[PDB]
């Protein structure tokens, strides 16, 4: 785990916080809670590869082909997506910055939301994930649980990063309408923060200390209730109405 | 003022959002079309979203095929980008209605048109207060009734209707949202149209206050009633005679659509909103 | 008896109306946790009928 | 007697007028699962037929 | 007096017309709004309907023109203003005198 | 932080209370709140602008 | 703190508990309100007029 930090490519901030949690090690690793939680943060960070990306597609035509093969486009929901991606080929100032929401999805319970997200990840040529949101008790499957002692739970987002190797996945956010927390304060705050385009680059958790740069990554969200959501989740949340299915 | 907010600061914000600088251009009745058609708000939130969606459809329609860098969008083809009119383009079109008194009021998130409807049955002589009324609209209605009972030769009514017509009155927001029962000549128009069985004119909103001698007494906050008529698409407003005084402090942008027919005796608001008056 | 269409965000569902026009006096009876707006539209219903 | 296999959604007024409705296509999602072949609508939501 | 005072600071610090200034009558509606309450209520062409009581109010007295609408009809007594009975007592008493 | 209590320009009693935060620590940095409570409180009153 | 008690002319029904919070001393303020509430309640006792 000392070799691990220069075994795995990093950004500077991930490198530096990895060096930090390396430094709090090298004692008893069976008790002594600074050491064990440093080992967990060193594993959950350094086993995330970096300095590499998925193919980011710059082709809606590829995208219109790929998405129209799992269910068959459904005449309205496809072209709203194609609008959002149409400004993705027309990013302002030639940097891919969002300045925009992330297409939160609501519909009836049973329509192909999973098919939508994974199909996107094919069409965007990216690596799909989905982490724990729908019905969480505390910001430990959503956000971080605070460290310097173990008992701190890692990020499932950091699990998706330790599972991916690259710097642009498609992070599904499922059933955010029932996102709860035992932590005083909404994780909806960390939602509305991270979705503005330059707030993920400096973003941390209670589990993250130095800015774990989530910068280059498009996010996506699903839920299934038309009325109830936090009020900060109606900015930077683009609600797209999904219909049920009829007999043909 | 909304259009000038658009061309000066708003619309360049949107065509800097979607990267289309030096690509799309926009006319007079383009912005005025988005204004009188696709929002009835009380600020400029909805206009910035609708100009956002024009920007995104401009991104796609330039995107998959990129021929022009000088895209003029005029007031004939905006449904390509946005679709159906969500509202009337014109509220000069709404066809004299029976029980409809166009109210003016201030729902405190934005100006309204609190259309009271009142239905006149055959029956026993009794007032019903639907729409969750307090006493306030009942007693202003009672005042309008007593005025009208003072004047039944005009409105074609037989002289003793009050014993034989039960009244059913519908009020959306059935308490005063401004905290003011200022819908006096509203309910006078509604009830005189409802009992006269004759359609109350569209396109002329009115607001006021009545009392039992037949008096259109003055109201409070004249500017906000005039702005609610200016947002929600009405043009002629009917105001009391005792507000010549509040009227001339108004910044002269506000006054430049409106055509006021000042009243003080309720026979004069009721000679304007009814075409078949008895 | 009349069938009621609705959306419900649980997935789609339906309703039926059941009306017992009992011998009475005009005094409206509502059952099934019938909301106030159904009460007002009932007023409008019977009023339109009058 | 009423009719069969004909369902409906609509807002009435105290004058008795069909004030139009929101979420039309959604109502047809929840309703045209129930197979009711002739559904009656307000005149103004031809705007969401198209 | 506050609104006079602050607009005095306005009309000053646009550029001082003087070193010492004066305001007399009818140099007020420059400094204030429209004059809200008209002068003495004597000016007002005596009304066919209604006279005007003095009255208590628990935050100190005022006037109350008590309008009465003799509406040709049945023979009754309503009372708007959502009165108690006590006005129906006094109305019936005064009506008895007149009878 | 003991560098910054100087560097963070503060009023006198605030500097005093900050050194008292310094003195109630220097024994807890693994800690359940006994580290983190005085650590985040030192970090707040360093990063409030005086 | 002791002189402030003995330059106000207090009842001895005060100065009894005055010397009581003079007895309660030699504890923490940085770890707990233990001499905070002691010294501040005692200064309330001083700075009210007798």
């Amino acid at each position: 785990l000392r070799k691990k930090i220069e075994e795995v490519g990093m950004p500077e901030a991930v490198k530096t916080k990895a060096l930090k949690e390396l430094d709090r090690l090298e004692r008893m690793q069976q008790g002594s809670p600074e050491a064990t939680v440093a080992r967990t943060y060193l594993d959950w960070l350094t086993e995330v590869p970096w300095s590499k990306a998925d193919p980011e597609v710059l082709d809606i035509n590829h995208t219109r082909q790929v998405l129209d093969e799992d269910h068959y486009g459904l005449k309205d929901v496809k072209e709203r997506i194609l609008e959002y991606l149409a400004v993705r080929q027309l990013t302002q100032g030639l940097d891919v910055r969002n300045k925009a929401p992330i297409l939160v999805l609501v519909g009836p319970p049973g329509v192909g939301k999973t098919s939508l997200g994974r199909s996107i990840a094919r069409s965007m040529n990216r690596k799909f994930h989905r982490i724990s949101l729908g019905g969480v008790r505390d910001e430990a499957e959503i956000r971080g649980h605070r460290r310097t002692y173990i008992g701190a739970m890692p990020g499932k987002l950091i699990h998706a990063m330790k599972q991916v190797g690259v710097i642009n996945p498609v992070i599904l956010l499922d059933e955010i309408d029932k996102m709860s927390s035992d932590w005083r304060g909404d994780p909806a705050s960390a939602m509305l923060e991270v979705l503005d385009p330059e707030q993920n680059n400096t973003f941390t958790d209670h589990y993250l200390d130095v800015p774990y740069d989530l910068s280059k990554v498009f996010f996506i969200t699903t839920a299934n209730t038309l009325q109830t959501i936090p009020r900060p989740l109606l900015d930077r949340m683009e609600v797209i109405e999904i219909p049920g299915y009829t007999n043909m | 003022e909304k259009q000038a907010i658009a061309r000066q600061y708003l619309w360049p914000k949107q065509v800097r959002e979607s990267g289309m600088e030096g690509r799309i251009e926009v006319t007079d009745a383009a912005i005025l079309r988005v204004i009188s058609e696709y929002t009835r708000e009380a600020g400029v939130r909805g206009l910035e979203r609708e100009l956002g969606k024009i920007a995104r459809k401009g991104a796609k329609f330039w995107l998959e095929g990129a021929w022009e860098g000088l895209r003029t969008i005029d007031a004939s083809d905006i449904p390509t980008y946005l679709g159906i009119p969500r509202y009337r383009p014109d509220k000069a079109e709404t066809e004299p209605q029976v029980g409809t008194a166009q109210g003016l009021a201030w729902t405190p998130v934005g100006g309204t048109l609190l259309t009271i409807e009142v239905a006149a049955v055959p029956g026993s002589g009794k007032l019903s207060l639907t729409g969750q009324l307090g006493e306030v609209m009942k007693e202003s209605a009672q005042a309008a009734l007593t005025y009208l009972r003072a004047h039944t030769q005009d409105y074609g009514l037989p002289e003793d209707f009050y014993n034989k017509v039960d009244l059913h009155v519908h009020v959306p927001d059935g308490a005063t949202p401004k905290d003011g029962p200022s819908a006096g000549i509203t309910m006078a128009t509604a009830i005189a149209s409802a009992l006269s069985r004759r359609p109350a004119r569209m396109d002329i909103a009115m607001t006021g206050e009545v009392s039992l001698r037949g008096k259109v007494m003055p109201i409070g906050g004249v500017k906000e009633k005039l702005l609610a008529a200016h947002q929600a698409g009405i043009h002629k407003i009917v105001l009391p005679k005792d507000n010549e005084a509040q009227l001339e402090e108004l910044p002269k942008e506000v006054l430049e659509g409106l055509e006021i027919k000042l009243v003080e005796d309720v026979g004069e608001v009721l000679e304007y909103l009814l075409l078949p008056e008895p």
